[PDB]
RNA sequence: UAUGCCAGCUGGUGGAUUGCUCGGCUCAGGCGCUGAUGAAGGACGUGCCAAGCUGCGAUAAGCCAUGGGGAGCCGCACGGAGGCGAAGAACCAUGGAUUUCCGAAUGAGAAUCUCUAACAAUUGCUUCGCGCAAUGAGGAACCCCGAGAACUGAAACAUCUC
RNA sequence: GUCUGUUAGAGUUGGUGUCCUACAAUACCCUCUCGUGAUCUAUGUGUAGGGGUGAAAGGCCCAUCGAGUCCGGCAACAGC
RNA sequence: CUCUAAUUGGAUGGAAGUAGGGGUGAAAACUCCUAUGGACCGAUUAGUGACGAAAAUCCUGGCCAUAGUAGCAGCGAUAGUCGGGUGAGAACCCCGACGGCCUAAUGGAUAAGGGUUCCUCAGCACUGCUGAUCAGCUGAGGGUUAGCCGGUCCUAAGUCAUACCGCAACUCGACUAUGACGAAAUGGGAAACGGGUUAAUAUUCCCGUGCCACUAUGCAGUGAAAGUUGACGCCCUGGGGUCGAUCACGCUGGGCAUCGCCCAGUCGAACCGUCCAACUCCGUGGAAGCCGUAAUGGCAGGAAGCGGACGAACGGCGGCAUAGGGAAACGUGAUUCAACCUGGGGCCCAUGAAAAGACGAGCAUAGUGUCCGUACCGAGAACCGACACAGGUGUCCAUGGCGGCGAAAGCCAAGGCCUGUCGGGAGCAACCAACGUUAGGGAAUUCGGCAAGUUAGUCCCGUACCUUCGGAAGAAGGGAUGCCUGCUCCGGAACGGAGCAGGUCGCAGUGACUCGGAAGCUCGGACUGUCUAGUAACAACAUAGGUGACCGCAAAUCCGCAAG
RNA sequence: CACUGUCCCAACGUUGGGCCCGGUGAACUGUACAUUCCAGUGCGGAGUCUGGAGACACCCAGGGGGAAGCAAAGACCCUA
RNA sequence: CCUAUUAAAGGAGGUCGUGAGCUGGGUUUAGACCGUCGUGAGACAGGUCGGCUGCUAUCUACUGGGUGUGUAGGUGUCU
RNA sequence: CGUACAAGACGCGGUCGAUAGACUCGGGGUGUGCGCGUCGAGGUAACGAGACGUUAAGCCCACGAGCACUAACAGACCAA
């Protein structure tokens, strides 16, 4: 498929959004990314 | 040819997409109409009283 | 050690099918340390990395058979698999023959051997399939 | 006496129970419109490290003023580094600044982008020029004006009833 | 709208074979039928629910069809 | 049992709860002791109730037996083994050897769709039909570069917006105007090739070379819009012609070693220039039977011949190229010829798009050429099917070698793979799946020859009833078939085809593979075609043919509430 | 007509399972009890009642006689 | 019912034994035709072509094979 | 190692020994090897299907015998 500039920004965001919760946030909160996604098992919008 | 699995393989058409107006993946790019907020069909926002119980 | 990456890079530098690059069994360590295409070429130069030769089917046996058949052998009833019209296209064969007859008649006319009307008479006879071949035509011409 | 039955003991598994309540549910009083000066909503950004939430908008967890407040502070969030604060910070009230794109969405088009000056469209006034104005869309229900079922009850059913 | 043909491709007569907590909510194998035409096929496009579409089987309209799906009427009514 | 009130009590010198145990009550239940627990808990009276469960194929959660059981075998893709590397650990991660598997695909490039799955490093708790040091998994970084490839522009079926009108009304509705929208492989379309480079991009970066458009300036030019192009169906076919493949000989390199054979290479684009066959036409000529084709056909309305104008390739030739590429040589001829080019014929109750644009319409030099897409997969693990699913899923590579009619089988290259991913043992029993072979009999089996088998390619001889004269028909039936030596014929020739004479081996010569069993009678539907996606493919539906009905168009029939 | 393991009547063999071992590792089903058998009885179709008979426990493999086996609140029939 | 053999080619019960054994020809869904009946939908105690057969055995039962306990160190032969 | 066998079980031998394998004989299955020589229709020659000889040959054996060469070693344990 072909992606428009906007569709790319969105996919781009969904990629960055798919990260680990910073090691330090777990300390600061004295002990999970509930939105963690997988390209194969999940399905993004559009 | 079965209507089940065999016929699912043919599905790679894109219809519903992210809607510029409400953000829901309901903008039917072939109809150019958001089945969610009715963008592209109604200037007003798509509402319906049946979307909730009658006394609520 | 895992040399998969290098195998891929070497297949591109030696430019051959991945399945033809040879890595010296006693130099994995060095090949393992190869990171860049430059490292690979260097190793190619040393000979630690090489490309085996591609194969080419022998046509020697086919050639022998090709001769026997050109000589008219090995084409008996027991060797034919296709219908006669398939082994020789009839319309094609006719194009072959009739052109050879018309040419013949053309040379015999500009050569003065045949008058215009004699040529015409034979030409139309030829076009009507009166002659089996060029030799058959000449036989006829000799009255 | 093996395999094993019933009950208990010690330890698991499990998360009932008891205790606790940052959330609900209901009632009562008060108050009550927003939007072309582009709303509500959404997208995408935005932090030293930043995924979620919250906030904010290229001045981007903020900028300015007045008053309050006060030796502390840098949100949720108890980390590390570093910084700010007696030039009175944080924080609170009021007022102001900034306020990307899509969005009634209004120059034309478009799955939040693009293309070459724009009240698009419908109106009123009219210096008959978009010059001055209006409408559009949102809102928990309430309210006004129109369109208007059936299941159901009648122990069936058609008027009637719902 | 010819013939043969596992050319591509379309289909599916029989095995009532294999499978039947399957590889698969319609699959596998062999045999079989079509294969220049009313042919097959990709994408785009149109027709919408008492309505479509149907060389007609009540066939098909997203595993759903003698009236799709979703939510609402709704906590329908029942002497079972 | 909950909570409220009044009265009145207990608790860190240990409340509630829970576990085990003692006592009371017919009983619902009350109470004490010990352990645990670590902060709340009662009684009486009057109230308050979302107040008591063994049951509803009741609900939610948790858990056992089932069971160390089924599956991890079956698909025409049976795939591994011996050494070694790395590692704490190796059947399955990597190297080598040996052995295999895939050939319209298991190889190459892509559309949709996915969305980072791509590259690197570091890992193995998770994911993976076993293991794992591996990975589409985890952590951290990195990666997609365009005037000339798409988009963008054009219009297609058709869509929407505005206006107009309808509607009680609208987010609804048909027409008519206007505008816009509508084609990323696969409609039209200004222009790019070759090489080098990276871990991952690449006609995009780099090197070399080239081209197009617009604009500016200069020269030329007054022509400029008539016309041509874009721009087109199905069937048969001739000619030109490249890649490929093959044949001949030479050069470079490799292999094998009783022979003297076998393999690979021998390269080189866009672009610029130039050549032109066919079609059309003109001059000449003067055929009253000649010219021409594979075929049709052509001609005194002027044939052949001769000369001429116009005029083709993604093709030839020269440049491009003391560019590039190659270790080296760095060929020349030929045949058959995909692509591409250009003709001829036939067919239609069927007639095979439009628009933008281009040409028409010169040359120099310069400047400008923005914006968006660009990774990877594209599948027996990256898409859809809940899965790393034996299903489904578009395009092109249809010309690699032998084979043969062949884009068939079978075998083998280039390329890919051992991941249609658990293994180890037992001459490895019974039983099952899928197969091979079975003496004599030969359908006795069975509803039924179901299943299996028989036949089979090609050539020659030969071929009944019936018939719509097409057919039936490959009817049936019979014969041949290899190899070797030397030849004949057709053709320009083939590494094309058809035969002859002699020799000769086997049980068997279409030796495998490929590859019809045949005949008769009756019923039905004329035929090709359609259908119950998923138990029915048929005699059912369709069909041409036949017939009846309505209607002269301000019609008949039909949709809408209306505008239509 | 031809041919043949369809059959008389079965045999031998091949490949993959099956069996043993490492690893992985479900589901169906479960009121309870349960070593049964022959009779009888009982709502007339009993592992569980009665009377006898038999029965030392546990495990492996097997083909499936019974559990009116498991699966789906019978679709036939009647009734509303 | 019929034929040839035969000593004879008896009848019946076992959920009209036997589909977690087979088959699927008949019966008896959904398709279709004919006759008859019906205004019609459609029907038929008529005929006809086509039309599906799930499950890894827990218990019990039996066929075979083992490990234990009892009788109470061993080998061999018996009853 | 098999006179036995799906696990288990059963049977035999273990140097005081022919239990299994190697080797050699025997007994068997095929049917006359590679190479060389002669012949061979022909062909200038090259070449040549094939024939004869060497060859009762070559290849092969789930059987027997001989034979301690190799391996049944070394050795651990229960036990009134
Ligand atoms: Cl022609
Ligand atoms: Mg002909
Ligand atoms: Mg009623
Ligand atoms: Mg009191
Ligand atoms: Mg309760
Ligand atoms: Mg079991
Ligand atoms: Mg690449
Ligand atoms: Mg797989
Ligand atoms: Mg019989
Ligand atoms: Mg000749
Ligand atoms: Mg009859
Ligand atoms: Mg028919
Ligand atoms: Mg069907
Ligand atoms: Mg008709
Ligand atoms: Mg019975
Ligand atoms: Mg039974
Ligand atoms: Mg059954
Ligand atoms: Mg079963
Ligand atoms: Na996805
Ligand atoms: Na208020
Ligand atoms: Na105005
Ligand atoms: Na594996
Ligand atoms: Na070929
Ligand atoms: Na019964
Ligand atoms: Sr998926
Ligand atoms: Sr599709
Ligand atoms: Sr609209
Ligand atoms: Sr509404
Ligand atoms: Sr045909
Ligand atoms: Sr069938
Ligand atoms: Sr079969
Ligand atoms: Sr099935
Ligand atoms: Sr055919
Ligand atoms: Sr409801
Ligand atoms: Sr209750
Ligand atoms: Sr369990
Ligand atoms: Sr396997
Ligand atoms: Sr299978
Ligand atoms: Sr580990
Ligand atoms: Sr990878
Ligand atoms: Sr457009
Ligand atoms: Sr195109
Ligand atoms: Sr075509
Ligand atoms: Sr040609
Ligand atoms: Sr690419
Ligand atoms: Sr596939
Ligand atoms: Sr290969
Ligand atoms: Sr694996
Ligand atoms: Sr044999
Ligand atoms: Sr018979
Ligand atoms: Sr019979
Ligand atoms: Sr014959
Ligand atoms: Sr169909
Ligand atoms: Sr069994
Ligand atoms: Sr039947
Ligand atoms: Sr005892």
């Amino acid at each position: 498929g072909k992606k428009s500039k906007a569709t790319k920004k969105r996919l781009a965001k969904l990629d960055n959004q798919n990260s680990r919760v910073p090691a330090w946030v777990m300390l600061k909160t004295d002990e999970r990314n509930h939105k963690r996604r997988h390209w194969r098992r999940n399905d993004t919008d559009e | 040819t079965g209507a089940g699995t065999p016929s699912q393989g043919k599905k790679n058409t894109t219809t519903h997409t992210k809607c510029r107006r409400c953000g829901e993946k309901s903008y039917h790019t072939k109809k150019k109409v958001c089945s969610s907020c009715g963008f592209g069909k109604s200037a007003k926002r798509r509402d319906y009283e049946w979307q909730s119980k009658a006394g609520e | 050690t895992d040399l998969s990456a290098q195998k891929r890079l070497a297949a591109d530098v030696l430019d051959v099918g991945k399945n033809r690059v040879w890595f010296n069994p006693e130099r994995q360590g060095d090949i393992a340390d190869a990171i860049t295409r430059e490292d690979v070429r260097e190793l190619v130069d040393e000979g630690a990395i090489q490309a085996k030769d591609k194969k080419g089917n022998s046509r020697g046996r086919a050639r022998e058979r090709q001769k026997k058949r050109a000589k008219g052998h090995q084409k008996g009833a027991g060797s034919r698999k296709g219908k006669a019209g398939a082994r020789q296209n009839s319309k094609e064969d006719w194009e072959s023959r009739i052109r050879a007859q018309r040419t013949k008649l053309r040379e015999l006319r500009d050569e003065g051997t045949l008058s215009s009307s004699q040529y015409r008479d034979l030409y139309d006879k030829a076009g009507g399939g009166e002659f089996d071949s060029v030799a058959d035509l000449e036989r006829y011409i000799d009255a």
